[PDB]
């Protein structure tokens, strides 16, 4: 009927930083509502290997490098000189 | 071993389309392939001041709010031989997944089984005519790396996945 | 026409500088990186 996946989440506070290899540590939550309603647009992949090439092929999520988060909205232009 | 006592701010982050034009003696060329495909020969390509409304979300294994393919779902990565390498996947078609502070992030079941053998009907093979496909989750490694991680209303959330990446196709 | 792009960037190094300088003006935590 109106099956949804629900996945269990949380709020931390001390993060490791995807700027550079730092650690971080924010202030807890004032709101009681806090909503988000996002589109997944994308998938950020990686697969098993030791078995190049055979019957099966296992790719689980990733992401990390938040260049590669630039790089799938970036990658249809480049910049040139121009005279 | 720099440790920064700032004044931690309850503020909320919000983010702005950003649009990159040319940079000074440079030009932008936008390659109008409809299915461009990462590295190549770009045949359709046209001269652009600004590429698009680029929207910066940070986030972990799930890119959101951004641009969608027009086609069909395409993959992309640097070598789809060496195991180690990133493969991002652009989508035909959005999904949505709703969260709240109060712990959950639900996604239509339906919706996501459903892109999830669009990108089977592609994978590593390269676009194989034919294997099984599995779907496992995280190996293990940092938690913004282990889960959705991402910045909802300010606050950062990390998503427990593996009910999206945990099943099996051909 | 008939040009080369690949899986290099853009202003995928430029943009990401800009979004951590961006980060960094908004999102202020109390941060502690290693030298």
């Amino acid at each position: 009927g109106s099956d949804t996946i629900t996945l269990p989440c949380r709020i931390k506070q001390i993060i490791n930083m995807w700027q550079k290899v730092g650690k971080a540590m924010y202030a807890p939550p004032i709101s009681g509502q806090i909503r988000c309603s996002s589109n997944i647009t994308g998938l950020l992949l990686t697969r098993d290997g030791g078995n190049s090439n055979n019957e099966s092929e296992i790719f689980r999520p990733g992401g990390g490098d938040m260049r590669d988060n630039w790089r799938s909205e970036l990658y249809k232009y480049k910049v040139v000189k121009i005279e | 071993t720099s440790v920064i006592t700032q004044a931690c701010p309850k503020v909320s982050f919000e983010p702005i389309p950003i649009h990159y034009c040319a940079p000074a003696g440079f030009a932008i060329l936008k390659c109008n392939n409809k299915t461009f495909n990462g590295t190549g020969p770009c045949t359709n390509v046209s001269t652009v001041q600004c590429t698009h409304g680029i929207r910066p979300v940070v986030s972990t294994q799930l890119l959101l709010n951004g641009s969608l393919a027009e086609e069909e779902v395409v993959i992309r990565s640097v070598n789809f031989t060496d195991n180690a390498k990133t493969i991002i996947v652009q989508l035909n078609t959005s999904v949505e997944i709703n969260c709240t502070g109060a712990g959950h992030c639900n996604i239509s079941r339906a919706k996501w089984n459903n892109t999830l053998k669009q990108i089977a009907s592609k994978l590593r093979e390269q676009f194989g005519n034919n294997k099984t496909i599995i779907f496992k989750q995280s190996s293990g490694g940092d938690p913004e790396i282990v889960t959705h991680s991402f910045n909802c209303g300010g606050e950062f959330f990390y998503c427990n996945s593996t009910q999206l990446f945990n099943s099996t196709w051909f | 026409t008939e040009n080369f792009n690949m899986w290099k960037n853009d202003m995928v190094e430029q943009m990401h500088e800009d979004i951590i300088s961006l980060w960094d003006q908004s999102l202020k935590p109390c941060v502690k990186l290693t030298p």
